[PDB]
């Protein structure tokens, strides 16, 4: 009953991520979300942020 | 706008890079469908922060 997201710089990652949030939303039985992660791979020594 | 889809479409087999010069079709804006392209002019979308 609780989960978080993380995706990478994939737009169909962030469409996904859009669609079970908004499907999640309106949900009658209870959810918790703790927090989403959009961390980029693609930047430069940026791995240890 | 029909011009940048054959050559785009038949580049994007062997991940070749392209580049873009008088485009600014607002469609060609996420890579899922256009892999590879690099623009010399500013998308419609920079007019909306204008």
């Amino acid at each position: 009953y609780i989960f978080s997201i993380v995706t990478t710089y994939f737009p169909g990652y962030q469409d996904f991520v859009n669609k079970i949030r908004s499907t999640i939303e309106n949900s009658f039985v209870g959810w918790e979300l703790e927090e989403v992660l959009l961390l980029d791979m693609s930047l430069d020594d940026g791995d240890s942020k | 706008h029909f011009t940048p889809t054959p050559v785009s479409y038949t580049a994007g087999f062997y991940r070749i890079p392209v580049l873009g010069l008088t485009t600014r079709m607002s469609i060609y804006s996420d890579k899922s469908i256009h892999l590879s392209f690099l623009r010399t002019v500013p998308p419609y979308s920079h007019q909306s922060s204008v």
